[PDB]
């Protein structure tokens, strides 16, 4: 298995459970909105959150389909919410009156203006759902930018091998079924990677001072190893092999020695002898 | 004689312009209805 | 004292009442009404003293019948209803009535013009929206639009209608609004089939034959469509005898005699059986006696006969609807 | 012995102490702490965190140096790590 | 004391793809056909150093068939000691 | 006597010679080329001392170096 710059992956193996819960809550909000609009009760199955290079996601995307760009302040970049022909088909069939027992293929004909309007109607609902899912974890301002037909014209990422996250959704209304995805480049969520790795927390006030007090009260008494390095001499394997008792290895004048725990310096001091013991006359702790 | 005829025609036109002005100030919707009826009669 | 149309009288009133006066007049007028009005002064003639006097006297006599001291209906109704039923109820009722008026106006407007225009307007639409637009319209216009789609689209629409399940009114009103805006498309079609067929009909025999050969070399099917639309002059061989006799009641004997010199002998034989026996004998004797005629004169007479046929068919007297169809 | 010449970092350690966050936070200028090592007891010679030997600081003609006493002593090493 | 009076001074910068830890016994057995893994996870930022001193972190790309690093962040004191230990 | 002692080693992929004005100008996303050719055997260094040469291979989703050549100090002075 060789190494290539084409594998420009910040490979992720974490659960990303915060993304899962925000996705589920957005799905519930979208279900509520769709039940309000289409006068029918749908069900949204949130597919497993996917991580793949942009080229793989583009190839897996069923051409032709609807694509739409989002800007999410304060994060720089763009979201790539994609609506499949099946879902807009089902939406227009239910809005205009139908049963769906007579589906029609997609023949490459561009979406009619009425279909585009219905797409926008669902799109602002989905955008508000994503927003209200977001500010629970982090306030994000999501706003529609433009619509696109083919994926290759989106230019969502600088390179086709750029790693992206793809959240699918399977929306079913009766026997009618459709799917739609939300694609985000990984760079959109790099600064908040640790936030989305850990699950979200509900308490925000009581713990803020409760733990700030209790931790210093409890860890006030907890012993910890510390080691003082009095000298620092460089040698070689030759001298180590020939190292025999009775010789002297030179050391410069140690004016200050460092006391550290597991390596990280914690304080500096001056060595000395007190009551028949090797004592330290401390100066200050490194901040 | 023609000059006086034109002069009195102009004066009557101005005073009736004043009257139509004050009526349309009272109600421009009557003017709109008259205009709509005139286009209604136009196509026949 | 030139006759003054209603547009002229309205213009005379409008540029006399005032600027904000005209603005508030259009505030209570339809957009197409304002467009038709604005189309006038761009090329209107300067009004005359007696003309303005007469039009404004007509305005006065209509005014005697039109005097109610009315306030604007929408805002007055809103002001009354916000107190009668509350702001939210007033808004809901106002928008409901507005949407009902919008859909009624759209349906009435769509039930007024020639079918193929609306057919091509809604051809690109999704079949489901076509279905609900089709049902809510007038049945006669419904079938007229129906008879123009292809097999698959029309069959799908009928399946949807046979399996219809109710339609929301508000989005339907929005659909009529959208297609109304689609109608407001400043485009000139000028289809290159019927107009092309007429043009080829207008040309001389050599030119039209050369063009037909060239286009058939380019595309035989398109040439066949053009000739099936224009029929040229020789198509009189396939015209019903009743139409031929109706034509002979108006054609000139000398013109027909000149034209028949260049006509095909089968065409002459078919034609000579249509007029009266004495007229047919006179025509045959004239053809025998008359010598050769210039091809230009014969072509001119044939073109005149074709033009006569075209104008008489415009009145609907002649039945030249793409051949003799099927005999029953 | 093709790996004959590699630099290696040597270090000495004086001693350690059981001393917690409160006890270090109270430390200021002139504060004194103690270690396990007895006065004059051999400091411990390690490299990169692994014990090698024991040695004491010796001052000869004013230059400091370290004089070693023991060897790795794997049995004695086992005794030490069992603590 | 000066700020940038040392305008031109050539330095040597380097990049590290991971660090390991074992004894000599595990490298005396390293010959042709002997491979060794590194603690560095496959894809973390490359470690950009100068003169053997920590500077920054950033991944590596290829430019015109040549290695090239894309620095992302500079090293703060917090993670410097974490790298040290 | 010296059987076990853990050592610190790295693997090095770039040795650019450049002054500090090409460092002060460096910002986020800046790309700086390095003389190491893509695919050239990577040099494995131990505690600041060059030891081996060999390229990089990923094993079990881990960084790993496939060593090829080892010491023979004859190619030290030119480096």
């Amino acid at each position: 298995r060789p190494y290539d710059p084409n594998t420009q992956r910040r490979v992720v193996r974490e659960r990303l459970q915060a993304l899962e819960i925000i996705n589920e809550r957005f799905a519930r909000q979208f279900r509520m909105g769709l039940f309000n609009l289409l006068r029918r009760s749908p069900d949204i199955t949130v597919g497993a959150i996917r991580i793949q290079p942009y080229h793989e996601f583009a190839r897996n995307l069923p051409v032709p389909t609807n694509l739409n760009l989002i800007h999410l302040k304060p994060l720089r970049g763009t979201g790539l919410v994609v609506f499949s022909p099946s879902l807009v088909f089902i939406a227009v069939d239910n809005l205009f009156g139908g049963d769906g027992r007579f589906p029609t293929k997609v023949e490459g004909r561009e979406f009619t203006h009425t279909e585009q309007r219905v797409i926008n109607r669902m799109l602002k609902l989905a955008l508000e759902g994503y927003s209200d899912a977001w500010k629970a974890i982090n306030p994000l301002e999501v706003e529609y930018v433009r619509s696109e037909m083919q994926v290759k014209f989106t230019n969502i990422t600088t390179s086709p091998n750029d790693i992206v996250v793809n959240t699918p959704f399977h929306v079913e209304i009766g026997n009618l079924t459709g799917e739609f995805n939300i694609c985000l480049p990984f760079s959109m969520i790099e600064p908040l990677r640790e936030l989305l790795v850990n699950p979200p927390l509900e308490n925000s006030r009581h713990e803020d001072q409760n733990w700030r007090d209790n931790l210093v009260r409890q860890v006030q008494h907890s012993e910890l190893e510390l080691v003082a390095n009095f000298a620092d001499i460089p040698l070689r394997l030759s001298q180590i092999l020939k190292l025999k008792p009775g010789d002297v290895l030179p050391i410069e004048k140690p004016d200050r020695i460092i006391a550290h725990v597991d390596g990280v310096p914690v304080l500096t001091s001056q060595y000395g002898t007190v009551n028949g013991q090797y004592a330290l006359r401390v100066e200050h702790l490194i901040n | 004689q023609l000059q006086q005829r034109r002069a009195n025609q102009r004066l009557g036109a101005e005073v009736m312009s004043q009257r139509i002005r004050e009526m349309s100030d009272n109600d421009p919707r009557v003017v709109a209805l008259v205009i709509r009826q005139w286009m209604s009669n136009d196509h026949e | 004292m030139s006759n003054l149309s209603g547009t002229d009288k309205s213009v005379i009133l409008l540029m006399t009442i005032g600027e904000d006066r005209a603005a508030e007049v259009f505030k209570h007028l339809s957009t197409r009404e304002v467009q038709a009005l604005s189309t006038a002064m761009a090329n209107v003639r300067q009004i005359s003293n007696k003309q303005l006097t007469d039009v404004l006297s007509e305005f006065e006599q209509e005014a005697e019948q039109f005097a109610a001291l009315n306030i604007n209906a929408n805002e007055y109704l809103r002001s009354v209803l916000v107190k009668a039923l509350g702001e939210e109820r007033a808004s809901s009722l106002l928008e409901d009535i507005l949407e009902t008026r919008d859909t009624t106006s759209g349906i009435e407007t769509l039930n007024f013009m020639e079918p193929q225009s609306a057919a091509d307007l809604i051809r690109d639409e999704h079949p489901q929206i076509i279905a609900t637009i089709l049902v809510h319209l007038k049945r006669s216009q419904a079938a007229d639009i129906l008879a123009l789609f292809d097999e698959r689209l029309r069959h799908d629409v009928m399946l949807r209608i046979a399996t219809f399940g109710g339609v929301q009114l508000a989005e339907l009103t929005e659909v009529l609004n959208g297609l109304l805006d689609g109608q407001n498309l400043k485009r000139s079609k000028m289809g290159g089939v019927r107009t092309a067929a007429e043009i080829i009909n207008l040309m001389k025999t050599q030119q039209e034959e050369a063009v037909i050969t060239a286009v058939r070399e380019f595309d035989g099917e398109l040439a066949q469509k053009i000739i099936d639309e224009m029929f040229l002059f020789e198509n009189l061989v396939d015209v019903d005898d009743r139409s031929i006799q109706r034509l002979l009641q108006e054609v000139d004997s000398e013109s027909l005699l000149i034209a028949l010199k260049g006509a095909e002998p089968p065409l002459r034989e078919k034609f000579l059986r249509n007029m009266s026996q004495r007229a047919a004998d006179i025509l045959r004797d004239d053809l025998a006696n008359r010598g050769p005629v210039r091809l230009s004169q014969v072509e001119n007479e044939q073109k005149a006969i074709l033009l006569i046929v075209r104008r008489l068919a415009e009145t609907g007297e002649m039945v030249i609807g793409s051949g003799e169809d099927t005999y029953v | 012995d093709l790996i004959m010449d590699i630099p290696v970092k040597l270090t000495v350690e004086l001693g350690r102490t059981r001393m917690t966050i409160k006890e270090l936070l109270r430390l200021t200028q002139g504060s004194v702490v103690a270690l396990d090592g007895l006065a004059g007891e051999p400091l411990d010679i390690l490299i990169n965190g692994y014990l090698i030997a024991q040695g004491e600081v010796v001052v000869v003609a004013d230059k400091y140096g370290v004089r070693i006493t023991d060897i790795i002593t794997p049995s004695e090493r086992m005794r030490r790590l069992s603590r």
